[PDB]
C-alpha cells in the first residue's frame, strides 16, 4: 500500500531531497508536481494523487538546527513537496533528547498523512547513523513508531558511516543506534562513505567533493530498490512480498547493495548477473558466505535466455554462499521508464544478505572498545552525563550489537538451525 | 467469391466429408471453406472477375489437373486471408487488445488482483450467488478506482458458478471484429486464470503470516524452541515463491514469441496458429494440464492453506496443543515434497 | 424528403421539444408559477377543481410567445393523504403531426405528469415552513429522502433519457422509425420512473413515506410551541420502520428485476 | 419571483455595484440598461422589465455621510439602475442612530419597490459586518424587515471582515451585528477578506490592492450562487428551493463557499467535484464535520457519467462529515451564459453548511472578550453611552453568539437531539 518516508537530519534530509527529485523526472511530473504534456505506472504508492493531478511525494522532512532544510526550501522543487509539513547537537544523546519536546507534534504530522492514506503499509527512513543530529533522533523516533504502528513494518536506508575514520565520538553514537535499530527496525539497508568513495575515486576522478557526487550514487541505488514496486507488473507488486527473501531471520535484517553498470552513462543477461557478482560492483568495504540473494533487471532483457542465465551462473558459481538457510540466487524483472534516457539499455542492481557486513558493525565497535577504555571522549557534557550518568545503555548496546556479531557467525556455522 | 449460402439444396456451416469426391483431396477442402467464411465478413471484390475468369478458364479446359485446380484456389486463398490480417492487426488493433487479455486475465496486473482479494477476502463462505455475486465484481470495480486504472473498464464481468474456488472472468469481444478469440478458446484461458489464481492467493498468507518479524519476535523476545511453529515459514515458502518465479517465464517466454510472430507473418489463418500454439504451451509448460505433478503441487497448497490457518488465531506466542495440528503439518509437507522429486526423475 | 420537410414547414423538433419543455416532462420557471398557486391554502376550494380558474392559471403562465392548445381542462377524476388525482393535462397537435403524436400515448405522457406534480408538491410542503426542536430534527431526516427521489426521478432517468432521444431523432429519416424511436422513448420513461411491472411490492411503499412526510407538514403551521403532539414518537417510529421496508425491498431487486434502475436509488445512504 | 437586493454602507454599495454590473453583461442587457444589441435568460427575476428600454434593476442603495455613493452615481451604468431610490460614523451604535430617524423613508422606498413587482420573494443585503456606517444600520434594518414582513424570509451576502486584525472597536461592532444576525435573519453566506486575500497571493501577486481585485472574486461568487435561479431550469428555480437543503436547522444559518477553478480565467464532472472538495478552493480562513453539502456546475457537462460521479466522490471521501442530520452532497447542474468567455467550459461552485465557521466567529468574540475586560475602547463616545449606558446589549450578544458556539460544537455531538 502507500508508503511514507521520514527522511530526517541534514545528510538524511540531502539524500530524501535527490531521491524523490529522482522520481520526479523518471516519472511524469516537473518541479511544480504538475503532469507534463510528454509524460502506465502505479504511481500511487510513492505519490499522493491531489485533485489537479499535483502528485505530491508523501515526504515527512524534520529539520533539527535547520541549515540545509532552508536551501530545500529555496529550490525549484520546493513547491513539489508540499505537504507543509516541516517542523523546528553533534552528540546522539543531544539529538535524542531534543527530539523527546516535540515528539508529540512530529508525531501528528505521522498521523496527518496516515489518515490520508487508504491503508499505510512501511515507514522508509532516509536515516543517517552517527549523524550527529540525525542519530539520536533518528533512533527515538524509530522507538516510537513501532509502539504505535505494531502491525506496521519500518526499513533505513541507513548511510552507515565509514570515512577511513571529524566526530571523536562518531563510534559511541554509532553504537547506540544500531541496538535501536537491531531490535526496533523490521529491515535495514546499509550503505558506505568510504565503499562510495572508493567507487567514486574508480569510475570518476572526484575526490575532494566525495560527498556531493556520492549524493547521485545513492540515489541510483535508492530509486532502483523500489522500482519493481513503482512500476506495474505482477513482479513482487508490494513491498512486504519483496521484503521477505531478503530477510530471513529476525536478528539478521540487514541488506549490501550493488550495480552492474557503476557506469550507467547491448549487454545479455549472462553478462550483467555476472558482471554484479564481481567485487568491485559490489558497493560496501573463518569461512563467510551470503544467506540470500535477489537481483532486478530494467532493460530490453530477453525472455527464453533467462532459464539458461539462471543455470549458467550456477555452474560458474561466481557468488558462494552456505547458509544456514536454503537459500536460492532469484532471477526478477523490471521496465525501464521512457523519456530519460536508455543507456546501457540492459543495468541492474542486486540487494543480498551478506555475513561480510558484520566486518564493519566489528570495526566501529572496536573503535568504540578502544575509545571506552580511554574514556577519552565521555562528552561528560550536562547533557550527555544528566542524560546517562549511568553510561550503561551503551554496554547494554555493546552487548546486543555483541549478539548480532556472534549470531552472524553462527549463520556461518552449519548449525545456526539451533541457537545463533 | 460471393459468399452465397446453399449455391444449391444439400446433397456458420461447415465440411461435409462423406460427398467430397475422392480425389479432391481433404486438405484442399478445407482451404475452401476458409475463403468462404471470410467473404461474409474486401479487395477481393475489386479482382472478383479476375479470380472469375480463371476459374471460368478452368471450366473451358477438357481434362482435370488437381495441380491446376489448386494453383487457383490457393491464388484465391492468399488475398482473402491477407485481408483478414490486413485489418485486425491495424484496424481492429488484435496486438493491443492482446495486452488487456494478459493483464487483466492472466493476472498480468498487480493492483487490480491483488488489493481486490484485501477488500473481498470475505467471500470464503460457500455462495449461492444470492448476495455474494453482485458484491465481487462490485468490489472489483472498486479496487481499479484506488489509483488510476479508470477508463473503459464496463466489460470485465467476475462471475459465481468454496467462496475463492468458483470466479471465473467473462470478456465481451466484437464478434465481427473477432473470430480468433472464440467461445472454446476463451474458456481454456478462463481455467489457466483460475490456477494462476490459487498460486497468488497463498502466496498473500505466508508473506502476511511473516508477522513473526512484524510483530511477535519485534521487540518481544517470548520463547525459542519452547513456543515456536520451527519456521516451517520458509520452506513451505520455497515451494511457493519458486512456482512465482517458474510462472514469470513460462507466461512471459511465450508472450514474447506470440507478439513478433504475429508481427512477421501476413495471413490470418497462419497468426490463429500461432496463439493456438501460445496457449497451448502455456498449459503444459505451467503443468495446468491435468497431471500427477499438478495434483500434488493442489494438495502442497492446501497443506499451506492450512498452515496459515493455524498461526493465524494464535496470537500471542502460546501452543493451545498447536504442536497436535503442527506435527500432522510438518510430517505431511515432508511426506509430500518428496513427491516434488517425480520432477527430478 | 418527407422527414426533412415535416421539420422546416409541419415543424416536429418544436412540437416535441413543446411537449417536454414547459409542459407535462419539465417544469421550467414556467410551471413553479402555476404550481405554487394551485398548492396555496388560502381561497381554497376543498379540490380546487373550477376549471375556468385551472384554465385561467395555465393562459398566466404560458410565458412564452406562442401560448396556445393547452387546456388544463380534464375532468379531475371522482385517497391516503390528499392524494388528488385529477388536474389532467391536454395538448391540441395538428394533423400534419399527429401521426407521430397519439391520442394514445397522451395518457402516458399524462401519467408521468402527476408523478411529478405530487413529488414537487412533497418537496414543496416540506420547504415552505422556515420536542419543539426534535421536530426540527426529524424535518432533516424527511427532506433528505423525498429530495434524494426526486433527484433520480427528474435527472437521473427523464433529463438523460430526454437527451439521447433529442439526439437520436435528429439521424432517423422515416414515418415509421420515427414512430417506433418515440414509442421506445415512452415505453422506457413510464417503466423507469415506478409506475408499472409490480405495484403492490414497490409503488405503495414510497407513497406512504410520501403519505407521512404530508401528514406531518398538514399538522403542522409556522408561529407557535404549543402543538401538543405526543405522536412525534409514532411517526419517528412509522417512518423508520417503513423506511426499513423499502430499502430491503429495494434491496430484493438484487436477486430478480431492473437491477441498473434499482442499485442504482438503492444506495439511498440509509441511515 | 423577482428579489430586491437592499445593498447598503459603502463596502455593501461597491459589491452590489459589481454584482449588477456582472448581471448586466452576463444578461442581455447594456450600460444604460437599455437591451443588449446582439440580445433564453429570464431577465425579470433580476431587472424590472418594461417597454421602457431601460430595464432598471431592484437594486435599493443607502448612503449615510456619502462619499462613494457619489462616485457609482458617475458611471456608465447610472441609467441602468435608475429606481430614483437613493437617500441621505465608525460605530456600531453611531451607525444604528442614524438609521432611526431616516428608517420610515427608507421602509417607504422598501414599500413602493414591493407594490410594484408582481411578488417579491425576498430582499438581499450586501451586507458589511463591522462596516462602520453598514453595521448598526444593516442590523436595524434587518430588525425592521422582518417584523414587516413575517412571511417573507432575509439572506445576508456578509463580507465577514477578517484583515489579520483600522477599527480598534471592531470586534464590538461585529459582536453586535451577529447577534440581531442570529435571531433575525432566515439565511447568511459567510465570507472573508483574508481568505479571499490568500487567494488573491495563490492565484495573482496582487497584495497591496486587495479590496479593488477582491471585488471581482466576491461578485464571482455572488452571481453564481444565483445562476440556478436566473437561468430556466428543471430544478431550484425558487431561492428557497435552494438552500433548503443546506440548512438544517434555524440557528446555523451561516453557509461557506469554495470555486473549482479559480483561476476560470475539457474537464471531467469527476474531476471538479473532486477538486471543490480540496481546501485551497475554500475561501473561508476536537473533531469537526460539515451538516450538509451542495454543488452546482455550469458548463459542458455529460449527464450520464454524474451518477458514477456521485458514486466516485462517495470513494474518494475527500469530504468528512459526521452530522446530526442524515444530510448527503447532492448534485446540481446549470447552464453556462453565451456572449461572455466559455473558459474553462466546465467550472463550479459549492455552498455548505461547516462547523468551522464557528471558529471565526469566536476569534472576533476572543478579541472582544480580552478588549471587554480592558475596555481599552468603550467608545465613551456620548452617543456611545447616551445610546447604551449599561452596555448591556454587548452582553446579551456575548451569550446569544456563546450559544451559537455552543450549538456548532453540539451539531459536532452525536445528541443534537438534547439542545444545542
Ligand atoms: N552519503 C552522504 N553522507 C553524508 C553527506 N553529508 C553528510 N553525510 C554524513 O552525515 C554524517 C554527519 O552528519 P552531519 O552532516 O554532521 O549532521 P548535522 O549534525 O546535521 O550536521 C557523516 O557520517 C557523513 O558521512 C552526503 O552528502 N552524502
Ligand atoms: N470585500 C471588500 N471589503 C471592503 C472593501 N472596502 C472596504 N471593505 C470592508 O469594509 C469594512 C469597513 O467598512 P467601511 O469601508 O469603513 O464603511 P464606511 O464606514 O462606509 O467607510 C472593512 O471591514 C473592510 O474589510 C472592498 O472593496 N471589498
Amino acid at each position: 500500500r502507500e508508503i511514507i518516508t521520514l527522511q530526517l537530519g541534514q545528510c538524511g534530509n540531502q539524500i530524501g531531497f535527490e531521491f524523490w527529485k529522482q522520481l520526479c523526472a523518471e516519472h511524469g511530473i516537473s518541479p511544480e508536481g504538475i503532469v507534463e504534456e510528454f509524460a502506465t505506472d502505479r504511481k500511487d504508492v510513492f505519490f499522493y494523487q491531489a485533485d489537479d493531478e499535483h502528485y505530491i511525494p508523501r515526504a515527512v522532512l524534520l529539520d533539527l538546527e535547520p541549515r540545509v532544510i532552508h536551501s530545500i526550501l529555496n529550490s525549484p522543487y520546493a513547491k513539489l513537496y508540499n505537504p507543509e509539513n516541516i517542523y523546528l547537537g553533534n552528540n546522539w544523546a543531544s539529538g535524542f533528547s531534543q527530539g523527546e519536546k516535540i515528539h508529540e507534534d512530529i508525531f501528528d504530522i505521522i498521523d496527518r498523512e496516515a489518515d490520508g492514506s487508504d491503508s499505510l503499509e512501511g515507514f522508509v527512513l532516509c536515516h543517517s547513523i552517527a549523524g550527529g543530529t540525525g542519530s539520536g533522533l533518528g533512533s527515538y523516533l524509530l522507538e516510537r513508531l513501532n509502539d504505535r504502528y505494531p502491525k506496521k513494518l519500518v526499513q533505513t536506508y541507513s548511510v552507515f558511516p565509514n570515512q577511513d575514520e571529524d566526530v571523536v565520538v562518531q563510534p559511541y553514537n554509532s553504537l547506540l543506534t544500531l541496538k535501536r535499530l537491531t531490535q526496533n527496525a523490521d529491515c535495514v539497508v546499509v550503505l558506505d562513505n568510504t565503499a562510495l568513495n572508493r567507487i567514486a575515486t574508480d569510475r570518476l576522478h572526484i575526490q575532494n567533493p566525495s560527498f556531493s557526487q556520492i549524493n547521485q550514487l545513492v540515489s541510483t541505488i535508492m530509486s532502483a530498490s523500489t522500482t519493481t514496486l513503482r512500476y506495474p507488473g505482477y513482479m513482487n507488486n508490494d513491498l512486504i512480498g519483496l521484503i521477505a527473501s531478503l530477510i530471513p531471520t529476525p536478528r539478521l535484517h540487514f541488506l549490501m547493495t550493488g550495480y552492474t553498470p557503476l557506469t550507467t552513462d547491448k549487454t545479455t543477461v549472462l553478462d550483467v548477473m555476472r558482471r554484479l557478482l564481481q567485487p568491485k560492483n559490489v558497493m560496501v568495504s573463518t569461512n563467510h558466505c551470503y544467506i540470500a540473494i535477489l537481483n532486478i533487471i530494467q532493460g530490453e532483457v530477453d525472455p527464453t535466455q533467462v532459464h539458461k542465465s539462471l543455470q549458467r551462473i550456477r555452474e560458474r558459481k561466481l557468488a558462494n554462499f552456505i547458509p544456514w538457510g536454503p537459500a536460492s540466487i532469484q532471477v526478477a524483472l523490471s521496465r525501464k521508464s521512457p523519456y530519460l534516457p536508455s543507456a546501457h539499455r540492459v543495468s541492474g542492481l542486486m540487494m543480498a544478505n551478506h555475513t561480510s557486513i558484520s566486518s564493519l558493525f566489528e570495526r566501529t565497535c572496536r573503535q568504540y572498545d578502544k575509545l571506552r577504555k580511554r574514556e577519552a571522549f565521555l562528552e561528560q557534557f550536562r547533557k550527555e552525563d544528566m542524560f546517562k550518568d549511568n553510561f550503561d545503555e551503551m554496554d547494554t548496546s555493546r552487548e546486543i550489537v555483541q549478539q548480532l556479531i556472534d549470531e552472524y557467525h553462527a549463520a556461518t556455522r552449519p548449525d545456526y538451525i539451533s541457537w545463533g | 467469391l460471393h459468399g452465397l449460402l446453399l449455391d444449391q439444396h444439400e446433397e456458420q456451416f461447415s465440411l461435409r466429408v462423406e460427398i467430397l469426391p475422392s480425389y479432391i483431396p481433404v486438405r484442399v477442402a478445407e482451404k475452401i471453406l476458409f475463403v468462404g467464411e471470410s467473404v461474409q465478413m474486401s479487395i477481393l471484390k475489386n479482382q472478383e472477375d479476375t479470380f472469375a475468369a480463371e476459374l471460368h478458364r478452368l471450366k473451358q479446359q477438357p481434362l482435370f489437373s488437381l495441380v491446376d485446380f489448386e494453383q487457383v484456389v490457393d491464388r484465391i486463398r492468399s488475398t482473402v486471408a491477407e485481408h483478414l490480417w490486413k485489418l485486425m492487426v491495424e484496424e481492429s488493433d488484435l496486438l493491443g487488445q492482446l495486452k488487456i487479455i494478459k493483464d487483466f486475465y492472466l493476472l498480468g496486473r498487480g493492483e487490480l488482483f491483488q488489493a481486490f482479494i484485501d477488500t473481498a477476502q470475505h467471500m470464503l463462505k460457500t455462495p449461492p450467488t444470492a448476495v455474494t455475486e453482485h458484491d465481487v465484481n462490485v468490489a472489483f470495480q472498486q479496487s481499479a478506482h484506488k489509483v488510476l486504472l479508470d477508463d473503459d473498464n464496463l466489460l470485465p464481468l467476475l462471475h459465481l458458478t468454496s467462496g475463492w474456488a468458483a470466479l471465473g472472468l467473462s470478456y465481451k469481444v466484437q464478434w465481427p471484429l473477432h473470430i480468433l478469440f472464440t467461445p472454446a478458446v476463451l474458456e481454456k484461458y478462463n481455467v489457466v486464470f483460475k490456477y494462476l489464481l490459487s498460486v497468488r492467493r497463498v502466496q498473500a498468507e505466508l508473506q502476511h503470516c511473516w508477522a513473526l518479524q512484524m510483530q511477535r519476535k519485534h521487540l518481544k523476545s517470548n520463547q525459542t524452541d519452547a513456543i515456536k511453529w520451527r519456521l516451517r515459514n520458509h520452506m513451505a515458502f520455497l515451494v511457493d515463491n519458486l512456482q512465482y518465479y517458474l510462472q514469470v517465464d513460462v507466461l512471459e517466454s511465450q508472450f514474447s514469441q506470440l507478439l513478433h510472430q504475429i508481427n512477421s507473418t501476413r495471413d490470418f489463418e497462419s497468426i490463429r496458429l500461432a496463439h493456438d500454439h501460445f496457449l497451448s504451451n502455456l498449459l503444459a509448460q505451467s503443468f495446468i494440464l491435468l497431471k500427477p505433478v499438478f495434483h500434488c503441487l493442489n494438495e502442497i497448497l492446501d497443506l499451506c492453506h492450512s498452515f496459515c490457518s493455524l498461526v493465524s488465531q494464535n496470537l500471542g506466542p502460546l501452543d493451545e496443543r498447536g504442536a497436535a495440528q503442527l506435527s500432522i503439518l510438518v510430517k505431511g509437507f515432508s511426506r509430500q515434497s518428496s513427491l516434488l522429486f517425480k520432477i527430478l526423475s | 424528403n418527407l422527414m426533412q420537410t415535416l421539420k422546416k414547414d409541419y415543424r416536429l423538433v418544436e412540437y416535441l421539444q413543446a411537449m417536454r419543455n414547459f409542459f407535462l416532462m419539465e417544469g421550467g420557471d414556467t410551471m413553479y408559477d402555476f404550481y405554487t398557486s394551485i398548492f396555496d391554502k388560502i381561497r381554497e376550494k376543498e379540490t380546487w377543481q373550477n376549471v375556468s380558474f385551472l384554465n385561467v392559471q395555465l393562459q398566466e403562465a404560458v410565458g412564452q410567445r406562442y401560448p396556445e392548445d393547452s387546456s388544463r381542462l380534464s375532468i379531475s377524476f371522482e385517497l391516503p393523504v390528499h392524494i388528488l388525482d385529477g388536474l389532467t393535462l391536454s395538448y391540441k397537435v395538428p394533423w400534419p403531426v399527429d401521426i407521430v403524436i397519439s391520442l394514445e400515448c397522451q395518457k402516458i405522457y399524462n401519467q408521468v405528469f402527476l408523478l411529478l406534480l405530487q413529488i414537487k408538491w412533497a418537496k414543496y410542503s416540506l420547504d415552505v415552513l422556515l420536542q419543539i426542536h426534535r421536530m426540527f430534527l426529524l424535518r432533516v431526516k424527511l427532506m433528505h429522502f423525498v429530495n434524494s427521489l426526486h433527484n433520480y426521478i427528474m435527472t437521473r432517468i427523464l433529463h438523460s433519457t430526454g437527451l439521447e432521444f433529442q439526439h437520436q431523432v435528429e439521424e432517423a429519416k422515416d414515418l415509421d422509425q420515427l414512430i417506433k424511436i418515440h414509442y421506445r422513448y415512452l415505453s422506457t420513461i413510464h417503466d423507469r420512473c415506478l409506475l408499472r411491472e409490480k405495484v403492490s411490492f414497490v409503488k405503495e411503499a414510497i407513497m406512504k413515506v410520501l403519505n407521512l412526510a404530508l401528514m406531518f407538514a398538514d399538522g403542522w403551521q409556522a408561529g407557535l410551541g404549543t402543538w401538543r403532539m405526543e405522536s412525534i414518537e409514532k411517526m419517528e417510529s412509522d417512518f423508520k420502520n417503513c423506511h426499513m421496508f423499502l430499502v430491503t425491498i429495494l434491496n430484493k431487486a438484487v436477486c430478480r428485476g431492473s437491477f441498473p434502475h434499482l442499485e442504482s436509488l438503492a444506495l439511498s445512504l440509509m441511515a
